[PDB]
């Protein structure tokens, strides 16, 4: 079967301004 | 404190606080679990949509409606629905506060009582009724009698009241509505090269159907006039481009009611179930019954759909008796409407199922006085 | 401690620790034998020059790149080239580092069982992960969906991915890439009179295709425009004088990409590879694909590519949606930017291939649930 990922938190689209 | 009216359906769900005009909050009934892999970590993707939240993932998820024709078929998504529906739609506990559920007509016996003791067990709440969807349609109206056709989109059924006594013999339930309206629109579009088969194009399916269709006055001109002429044929753009053209496919997926036997099914129309719904009443009640012909739920909104009815019904009835449908134009939430009216009533405030009662005689009391 | 993010790649190595915004050693995957005899003593010949080394005495070695199209032809030098990117140009031993390797999308399985073996028993790392190499490019974008085209220099490969659901039966994998246009670009040369032949002048060649080459906007009007005029030829220094001119041969070599015929591949450009792509997915996301489409790998950094990409769509995409080409500024290295950011997840940390899992279940471990 294909991988099932763990379910986290966040994010993404927030470090975006971080590192911009 | 105030009474919970919930109203299950079958294709939107419609909840709010007793003693409004419109329902709280309106969303489609579907669970829909993904189904591709998944590779972004982090992402917090859930394990199951609920509500209107998987009509905007619907792309990546296969969405099942858990209530097929009234009865409920998968009951772990139903109580996922109604959990959904009283912590994020309304959020109100249900520990203080009483609900009244609605439930179509001649419904087999152990969904209504698994229902009630799913409210009483999982949801815990004060108290709990279940009533009959066509009787609070009849409340809306502000009538005390007529004879009242809830074309839902799992289920239609029509039930006659006089006086306020229902008559349990003259109620004729049909299985056509609206879900077998889109697909058979699904069905049909296939004629002119579009092809809509995944369950989440279903709900394409099912807005062009909702934007586009009328009934047709009389079918055989409409035939006519679209193989001839042109003034028909409106277009739809899909969700990515790509318009594409109705033609006579538009008041061919509604006439479906009038004539079942497109789809297969033996039975007759509405315009005829009507009539013979109020033949078996007695011989002293048919006009009232005449005069006070309400239509309500959702499928009855098609566009020219009071007309033919009207005519089918005086083609079919005596000359000298008077047809008058009756078409509110909140048709949609005649239902929750009337539930709101009952279960702001004072008098109806001791009908309750209250739950020492359930605590001893089981949920088999559903059956018992307290209907 | 830290992980090791390498990412093989085909043409240049691109290696660093996870957390930076640039890989750490940057140079061409290249391994060289030197092909005449020596005839000096005691002048410390070695027997092979791998990567940035090889590129300084390339006049008289026979360079072969280790890395044909994606797959990998010849384990011996990999793990040259794998030892020396960890001794020399990092100089970490792996012994003390997670590893986090690359791999195009449909590549054999036998190249990443292989590798994962090689990771696990020569270099001995406490644990390895394989990514694909476009989810990581998604990544860099600090996005969620879109489709990545992720032309590299030995394969380019198109993953239409939707709100984190990758979408396996809609990945376009295309032979056609950097390596590619650089010996049609040294066919094309002969047309003038410059012959390059040698190993070593396919660098040469590759230089002059980096510098000077553009994507034209419109291919027959330049075509026209080239032929009369003299505005475009522009002249380039060897590394021994003799400058030449390149006059239409500018944007004829990379307008392969756009029509794989001239160099006899039969399938069609990367404008419309994207298009099928696209239109294999459902018919509810393509609207968010088309807005979103995601560019990287280096042949994308061609100047006016995201010009005519979009131009190229526009055309053949239905009028109303609209098309958006992603093309950040640091195109070369985002899929390690984007492997990077992956590696310092926390929500990630879990996922790495542990060595004891490796010891227990064998090489095979790769395709199992940690992909
Ligand atoms: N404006 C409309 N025009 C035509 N059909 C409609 C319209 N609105 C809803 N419908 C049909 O009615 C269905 C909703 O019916 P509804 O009354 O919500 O059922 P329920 O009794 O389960 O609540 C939808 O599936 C749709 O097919
Ligand atoms: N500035 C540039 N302009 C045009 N082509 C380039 C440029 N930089 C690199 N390339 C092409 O891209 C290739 C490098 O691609 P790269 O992204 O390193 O491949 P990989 O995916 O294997 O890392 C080189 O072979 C070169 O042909
Ligand atoms: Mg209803
Ligand atoms: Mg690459």
């Amino acid at each position: 079967v294909p991988p099932k990922i763990p379910d986290g938190e966040r994010v993404d689209f927030d470090d975006i301004h971080r590192k911009r | 404190t105030t009474a919970l009216v919930c109203d299950n359906g079958s294709g939107l769900v419609k909840a709010g606080f007793a003693g409004d005009d419109a329902p709280r909050a309106v969303f489609p009934s579907i669970v829909g679990r993904p189904r591709h892999q998944g590779v972004m970590v982090g992402m917090g993707q859930k394990d199951s949509y609920v509500g209107d939240e998987a009509q905007s993932k619907r792309g990546i998820l296969t969405l099942k409606y858990p209530i097929e024709h009234g009865i409920i078929t998968n009951w772990d998504d139903m109580e996922k629905i109604w959990h959904h529906t009283f912590y994020n739609e309304l959020r109100v506990a249900p520990e203080e506060h009483p609900t009244l559920l609605t439930e179509a007509p001649l419904n087999p016996k152990a969904n209504r009582e698994k229902m009630t003791q799913i409210m009483f067990e999982t949801f815990n709440v004060p108290a709990m009724y279940v009533a009959i969807q066509a009787v609070l349609s009849l409340y809306a109206s502000g009538r005390t009698t007529g004879i009242v056709l809830d074309s839902g989109d799992g289920v239609t059924h029509n039930v006659p009241i006089y006086e306020g006594y229902a008559l349990p013999h003259a109620i004729m339930r049909l299985d056509l509505a609206g879900r077998d309206l889109t697909d058979y629109l699904m069905k049909i579009l296939t004629e002119r090269g579009y092809s809509f088969v995944t369950t989440a194009e279903r709900e394409i399916v099912r807005d062009i159907k909702e934007k586009l269709c009328y009934v047709a006055l009389d079918f055989e001109n409409e035939m006519a006039t679209a193989a001839s002429s042109s003034s028909l044929e409106k277009s739809y753009e899909l969700p990515d481009g790509q318009v594409i053209t109705i033609g006579n496919e538009r008041f061919r997926c509604p006439e479906t009611l009038f004539q079942p036997s497109f789809i297969g099914m033996e039975s007759a129309g509405i315009h005829e179930t009507t009539y013979n719904s109020i033949m078996k009443c007695d011989i002293d009640i048919r006009k009232d019954l005449y005069a006070n012909n309400v239509l309500s739920g959702g499928t009855t909104m098609y566009p020219g759909i009071a007309d033919r009815m009207q005519k089918e019904i005086t083609a079919l009835a005596p000359s000298t008796m008077k047809i008058k449908i009756i078409a509110p134009p909140e048709r949609k939430y005649s239902v929750w409407i009337g539930g709101s009216i009952l279960a702001s009533l004072s008098t109806f405030q001791q009908m309750w199922i209250s739950k020492q009662e359930y605590d001893e005689a089981g949920p088999s009391i559903v059956h018992r006085k307290c209907f």
